[PDB]
DNA sequence: ATCGAGAATCCCGGTGCCGAGGCCGCTCAATTGGTCGTAGACAGCTCTAGCACCGCTTAAACGCACGTACGCGCTGTCCCCCGCGTTTTAACCGCCAAGGGGATTACTCCCTAGTCTCCAGGCTCGAGCTCAATTGGTCGTAGACAGCTCTAGCACCGCTTAAACGCACGTACGCGCTGTCCCCCGCGTTTTAACCGCCAAGGGGATTACTCCCTAGTCTCCAGGCACGTGTCAGATATATACATCCGAT
DNA sequence: ATCGGATGTATATATCTGACACGTGCCTGGAGACTAGGGAGTAATCCCCTTGGCGGTTAAAACGCGGGGGACAGCGCGTACGTGCGTTTAAGCGGTGCTAGAGCTGTCTACGACCAATTGAGCTCGAGCCTGGAGACTAGGGAGTAATCCCCTTGGCGGTTAAAACGCGGGGGACAGCGCGTACGTGCGTTTAAGCGGTGCTAGAGCTGTCTACGACCAATTGAGCGGCCTCGGCACCGGGATTCTCGAT
């Protein structure tokens, strides 16, 4: 058995936007978050609920900016965002 | 790193942001994206805990930046 | 005899106002400003729990947690608007799929 | 216009008063009536022309209005 | 450490007698109470500043709340704030 | 009032028409083909009035008669 | 699979007026069909009646309108008097 | 029903659901849809009169469409409300010019 | 024996203005209709009750105009139809 | 060339439910223009409410559609 | 009264050729009114807030300046 | 006689009022506009010149900014027509919807 | 004075005045209006220069709102510091999009 | 009627920028505006600085980190150069 | 045109028998009873707009003869052309036969709404202390209150550029097809995220000390603010040069 | 495509002036010392604890990748829309001129809010149990996906009735011609059309206020519709009576 192009991707949307659990595995993100913090002040060491924090604040970002972008790609009468979707997205928000 | 941000993480992000298809060269710079918003954040956070002569950003640093940052976090006071 | 009894309140006259003496708002604080604060929140936290726990009670827990409290906030459009740039986190977002999406 | 405003304005005021009494006209109104009625009846007389010739005749007769009325559904 | 955390759960009692609260939930209600009374207050102070006064009433406190809170809430809010200084008044 | 249509009215009309020779029987049969045609629209017309309640017949009300038949 | 007609009260008031005469299929479908035509013109004029007079509600008046517009003369009048005696009795 | 109420034979709800669904107006009265009904049920009961009639005068039980035709034709005000409607199966009126005649 | 040119004709008449049935040939009739279809949207099908609606609507719209044809032609002081008198009739219904 | 299977004994026939007794040889062929027309003028019409409800088939609805918005109005098939 | 037909379509087509708009749909137009007023209702209802809290009957350039940076549009050099 | 082609005239305007700073919504229409909203909300208002003249420019520099947004999503479309569904995105994006 | 002591020409004085009447803090440190009237002084200095050189450009010798709004929207951080701020007589840049030309 | 503005400061800045260069009274208007506005939001953020550490004192240090805050990158690194040095030259 | 014969078609009476007309069982969906929030619909009070209506004026328009030649209607002949019957031919109709996309169905798998344990998750009782009422003044902020004077408002008159309105019209929006890319779907290999848990120690958070640094109160003189009088730089006007657009052609 | 040539803008350009900066004069109020007092930021120091790290273990997401099927960026084509004129009113604007009324500043006086202890309660924290969410788990329904069947749509193949189409001759079409009575143009006497003021009055339209009647929504329901079955009205068959046009005779 095989499901047409779309069907899941529907299903994981779904899926996904009825569930609240955190999306980016935690570890990878604290490597980034200490390496980026380590660009401003040595020797810096961080709280669990601060990087906790940052990933909440950076996934909503992100879900936010893909809100914005699927509505650029839908005006433009495609279904796929491309880069100058997220381009337009931040354009338009100020960033 | 940044690397680390992986392929299907973006992926699951976009799916929770309501996209069904992807195409490849968004997750590159889907990556730049995220490392610009995290240096602005991170860098007021860390402001907050010099001012303080600490050297532990906690929670209200973070919380605090990204208020002033217009992206107001709740939960975490 | 406390305060918020005397004003019909649950929220603390008192501590709003020792934190409006604290805050750096002004040299003075009135003895109404207080009462009507702390009035204008727990307005503000009863409409807001109410709709909460109706969302609970469609998802049959007993309980709220902050995706009821996410679907409540987003759902109500003046509630939405007063809260247009916060982050609830652990909060989700409201199911929204755009029509040009589906089959 | 090719009717005169002052038989018409009375003809329409004759009219009107067998149906409902006390009735007053905006100036509009009576002209409008005026225009239709006067169009209509080029129209028809378009048509009773049409009807004439049909008949190897240049004069129009009575029974070519009225055959014209039929054929319109009046 | 205060909290508005009992007189959430005493809110929570009287419009739902048998609804319980998680302790994110209720963090993120101590979020909001403190939210909004920052806006409040800030705008309140601003109101004073403006017009050279020295004192924060509940005139600024309800201007604020028309400037904040849209439509409904903002009325219904102005009610409530109003009928508590009545009452507490006398 | 009908005898105010008078006959040279009914020949403008009917030269405006292209006709060139007019029986004289003519004249009457279009004076009563006329009055029907205004009693129609007339009785229209007056309708409409009295659904508004006004005692006023507009420029409305007969350009309504007119679309309506 | 359920579609709806007037057939049977076409037939009660067939019944009305002529207690022993029937119809065929073919006929009740004109009458159907004659049922459904004055409907749609005496609703529609109605309905522009209502737009016309800057009204959002089609009452009893826009109906007695209608009909005065479309049907002639003593058909007409005899309609309105049907429709105005079954609009004072319904009140009551 | 409404219907018995008001003495009609025709469906007052069924009237007003019509009414209600077939976007005329975004309102509408409870007279309405009593009003139409009743006018609809005269003129159903005039033709299936004149029907009738022509029925009886061919020594037939049976309306059939010829009737209709011939009770809508041989009626003026019938005729005028019914002037551009074709009657399925109708026929024409018998009629034959008398300069036609030998 | 012989009837003389007329009586017939007149005996067809008061037979057709008794009778009811359809006047066109059902097959070349449901041909043409899917010809005329064809020639604007191809692969079309049709539903037996949608060409006999066709059909007798055109038949029904026929007799009519010969209906009026008729009085044109009697009009002119002539028995006998032509196509003038399908000419005015139409145009003075409107149609052209 | 299906036009020509409106017959001359049919269009005799039409013309004589008409009350007409007598064809001149020309009217045959004015006739079936005339006929030809008419279905142009209401099959397209029909078809447009066809292409309008996406369907593939069209219907009696369609043509009773089709008559009323060209004021021949048609009792009996709706 | 109807003074939102006062905002022109001459006058819409020069703001959107400053804004480097080239061809304007018609639609543009009415659209446009909707959001202006839409923005001006939103400021000015503000605006008028800041008045009555000062007792006042006048608006003034203050109360709108400080409308639009509550709002979110600090406008400078009117203060 | 001479015609410019669709377009050249356009840009030669783009360039008039970006080069200029005059304001662009006639002064009295808009102090009508101005007075009618207030007077929706408290009758017998009065205005400073002033005031108006602020609330002129700030709903001019409003309009110009979002109607370099409402270009920027139509060219992202592939077209060179802002459409009332360029103004809704463009103001969806920036929060106002 | 003190901004003679520090060196300044914006106001010390006035500048710890109005931040012990805005209701700042209870205290202000003596350095703080310092430190506020040079970063003030700073920014002025800077935009004061772009919109000259801007001025010059158009062989203007006084500044008007047009050249400060050149000078802000053309330079980067300026235009980030200012990014929700209303210049008004400023107009906008000359800027056309690739697309619209012939 | 004693209105106190920045206008002469201002002035002089440009005066030591631009000898011959002036101002517009409108341009005079957007340059208060503009210092009051960025005096607004150095001296806001460092007072909620004091604020979140629990200090009563605003001092140079909660201003250079508001300045540090508000200000982009190399705009930040001047101010915060002219206020220590000024800062310094004050002390001395 | 009218008298009789008459034959061929129609009408009619009477009849076997069959197919829609008529009527019941069961359902179930559309219908309807009762309630409530709401506002559109109605009703009530003003006014001055536009019309019912007329007193005079003129004058094209209209009523009334002259005659008068012209299309309208009757009438004899011609023809050509179209119905009537015969015979011929062939497509129409029955039906019979099968086939092909259409078709809604049923025929298969994978989730989702719903069940059954097992707790971690707050929920409850007692000790506690930092914090919320109290009151009697103080002093200062602030609410009435008096004039004034500027400025917001309102009207009137040019007039002048702008705006509102037909009229082409070519440019672009929108649409359909499409060759091709390339994005998603499972599989199945392999890290590598996640878990358990253990340890350390750098720093955070609190504790107490104390010393420099902030505030406030008084007097001053002097920089800044209100005007003030006055150029000259930007606004206004022909001059003119060049710099784009745009129609016949490389 | 770039090249002539013409228009047709803009861009700079000398020429000229009045209104906005600009330097000036004078006042007061506010930044400045300064002295002293009161008080918060700094500095060890101590506990512990939270977050690194370790380090081993493990199973679930990530990766690579091959397959295939569905958007994609054109590419061309239809037609319809916005634009750019050119013209004729609407009114924006400046000109002037008024004309109050509400900001505005300054005064006065009761009041209200900040304290300074001073008390007494509301609350936070620690044990002490508990109890209904999370997870492991199961049948119900959705889901795609074929895939056997209904409804038509062609093809075969005849009776068979009806079309074809011919010949005929019977008879309107129709042409021409002629006689008539009747509109037509025209000219003259008259009458009311138009229409100019000029008045006086209901009510169309509008502005405030309130309430009935309706959507609409839920909860019980019974009338109609669909199918199934019974039954004779009519419907064609056939045979007899009439009638109805047709031909000999005046």
């Amino acid at each position: 058995h095989r499901y047409r192009p779309g069907t899941v991707a529907l299903r994981e949307i779904r899926r996904y936007q009825k569930s609240t659990e955190l999306l980016i595995r935690k570890l990878p993100f604290q490597r980034l978050v200490r390496e980026i913090a380590q660009d401003f002040k040595t020797d810096l060491r961080f709280q669990s609920s601060a990087v906790m924090a940052l990933q909440e604040a950076c996934e909503a970002y992100l879900v936010g900016l893909f809100e914005d972008t699927n509505l650029c790609a839908i005006h433009a009468k495609r279904v796929t965002i491309m880069p100058k979707d997220i381009q337009l997205a931040r354009r338009i928000r100020g960033e | 790193n940044i690397q680390g941000i992986t392929k299907p993480a973006i992926r699951r992000l976009a799916r929770r942001g309501g996209v069904k298809r992807i195409s490849g060269l968004i997750y590159e710079e889907t990556r730049g994206v995220l490392k610009v918003f995290l240096e602005n954040v991170i860098r007021d956070a860390v402001t907050y805990t010099e001012h303080a002569k600490r050297k532990t950003v906690t929670a209200m640093d973070v919380v605090y930046a990204l208020k002033r940052q217009g992206r107001t976090l709740y939960g975490f006071g | 005899k406390t305060r918020s009894s005397r004003a019909g309140l649950q929220f603390p006259v008192g501590r709003v106002h020792r934190l409006l003496r604290k805050g750096n708002y002004s040299e003075r604080v009135g003895a109404g400003a207080p009462v009507y604060l702390a009035a204008v929140l727990e307005y503000l936290t009863a409409e807001i729990l109410e709709l909460a726990g109706n969302a609970a009670r469609d998802n049959k827990k007993t309980r709220i947690i902050p995706r009821h409290l996410q679907l409540a906030i987003r759902n109500d459009e003046e509630l939405n608007k007063l809260l247009g740039r916060v982050t609830i986190a652990q909060g989700g977002v409201l199911p929204n799929i755009q029509a040009v999406l589906l089959p | 216009l090719l009717i005169r405003k002052l038989p018409f304005q009375r003809l329409v005021r004759e009219i009107a008063q067998d149906f409902k009494t006390d009735l007053r006209f905006q100036s509009s109104a009576v002209m409008a009536l005026q225009e239709a009625c006067e169009a209509y009846l080029v129209g028809l007389f378009e048509d009773t022309n049409l009807c004439a010739i049909h008949a190897k005749r240049v004069t129009i007769m009575p029974k070519d209005i009225q055959l014209a009325r039929r054929i319109r559904g009046e | 450490k205060e909290s508005y955390s009992i007189y959430v759960y005493k809110v929570l009692k009287q419009v739902h007698p048998d609804t319980g609260i998680s302790s994110k939930a209720m963090g993120i209600m101590n979020s909001f109470v403190n939210d909004i009374f920052e806006r409040i207050a800030g705008e309140a102070s601003r109101l004073a500043h403006y017009n050279k006064r020295s004192t924060i009433t509940s005139r600024e406190i309800q201007t604020a709340v028309r400037l904040l809170l849209p439509g409904e809430l903002a009325k219904h809010a102005v009610s409530e704030g109003t009928k508590a200084v009545t009452k507490y008044t006398s």
